């Protein structure tokens, strides 16, 4: 499982 | 330019029409175009360009992975031999890839990122070229590969520099910034230790932090410090 | 044609790959690029060039519907004039989604349908005809939307009388143009009870050959015929 | 709410 990084707001 | 005749603020209302149509290879258009105005961006602004190009590198990147993965299951043993194809069309998505890319690199630097003084826009543009970069590290597989990591690693360190002397530990641009440079470390570095303890301390240092915030401060601190949790389960 | 260098077999092996990369642009340019390399197509290429393009111009649809309703909100009391922005991005996303449908269309007319001589090419071709002037009719709104109207009609129509004569009641192609023709009738021509008198008949006499079938060509039909009765639930 | 039409396999 990837890395989760910053998300959309 | 094609956007070049368009006024800068119907660009902007267009932007935010295409976003809640769902319509972001659009939305990053008119944002390119908005940029090309050669005005420094707002807040609000800064996030519709970022929006926009993380949703079409986003379909990329999820694309060429699906690729790569048949790719790399054609060449073993046991596979039988399919022609060029596959090798042909992941190369098609990989450029494109690249040059989404080079152009968002190409905005930051021509001259978002020199004309970017205070910290909350300095910092969210160099996390920005560290991030472009590190989508560009995820498909090199050449002489380059290194380069562009160190480019990546460059930018990261710039904007977590500013980002300490600058802003509260608890600032979400300084928090996404250290997520994002913890995924580098894990990802793309072979660094998995220091993406811990990047991961590690910044949590730490939020959790320190929150009593200061509102409510609505508070909202935005703590969902990027749970991802930060959930890289940590993740990669412990 | 930018893939009339391409070999049709590569054409419809990348459109697969374009299928599982969810990538439905290149899916439908590889599909068109097949298509007009002049061979008739097998049952699982007009499955490719019908997904490709379905996706497509579903994705316009439903930016459409998101822009035309935040445009009629615009033009009503009480609400604040904002320019011509809203209108003007409409109208790019409307011109597109007519490029798609004429695009199909001309793939129809050139020369898809005059050479479909067997009943499953032919009242699939004739389907997807009033199909996408169905599309076309939903955005129409001059003179011609009563022409469109009437060119989905015709094809339908003409689909319709192959598929009672050559067909059986279960034939998922045979049973998916009659949903298709019941939303024309409900949706665009103002016909409900045209539409469920279809959607009726079509079911009923689908559930009396369903004892014919196999358990897997069963399972295609109740798909279909479950989504007749969903839409009776709705239109009654 | 819009009526359903034949979806993708
Ligand atoms: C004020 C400003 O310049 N902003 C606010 C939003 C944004 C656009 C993207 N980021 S981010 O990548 O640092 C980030 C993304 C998501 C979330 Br929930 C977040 F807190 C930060 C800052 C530009
Ligand atoms: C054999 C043949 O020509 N086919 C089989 C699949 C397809 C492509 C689209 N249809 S359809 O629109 O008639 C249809 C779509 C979905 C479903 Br579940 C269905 F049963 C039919 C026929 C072309
Ligand atoms: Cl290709
Ligand atoms: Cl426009
Ligand atoms: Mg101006
Ligand atoms: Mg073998
Ligand atoms: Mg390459
Ligand atoms: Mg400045
Ligand atoms: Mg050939
Ligand atoms: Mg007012
Ligand atoms: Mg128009
Ligand atoms: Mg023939």
């Amino acid at each position: 499982q990837r890395s989760t990084s910053t998300p959309n707001v | 330019g094609a956007m070049g005749s368009m006024e800068r603020a119907s660009l902007i209302q267009k932007a935010k029409l295409a976003e809640q149509a769902e319509r972001y290879e659009d939305m990053a258009a008119f944002m390119k175009g908005a940029v090309e105005k050669g005005e420094e961006l707002s807040c609000e602004e800064r996030n519709l360009l970022s929006v926009a190009y993380k949703n079409v590198v986003g379909g990329q990147r999820a694309a060429w992975r699906v690729l790569s993965s048949i790719e790399q299951k054609s060449n073993e043993e046991g596979s039988e031999e399919k022609g060029p194809e596959v090798r042909e069309y992941r190369e098609k998505v990989e450029t494109e890839l690249q040059g989404v890319c080079d152009t968002v690199l190409g905005l930051l630097d021509s001259h978002l990122i020199k004309e970017a003084g205070d910290a909350e826009s300095r910092v969210f543009y160099l996390k920005m070229k560290g991030d472009y970069y590190r989508y560009l590290a995820e498909v090199a597989t050449g002489d380059d590969k290194k380069r562009i990591i160190d480019s990546a690693r460059s930018a990261y360190q710039e904007a977590m520099d500013i980002s300490k002397k600058e802003m509260p530990p608890t600032n979400p641009i300084r928090l996404g910034l250290a997520l994002n440079f913890s995924v580098f470390h894990y990802e793309i570095a072979n660094s998995p230790e220091e993406a811990i303890s990047l991961a590690k301390t910044t949590f730490d240092e939020a959790m320190a932090d929150l009593h200061t915030l509102s409510e609505d401060s508070y909202k935005d601190s703590t969902l990027i410090m749970q991802l930060l949790r959930d890289n940590l389960t993740l990669w412990t």
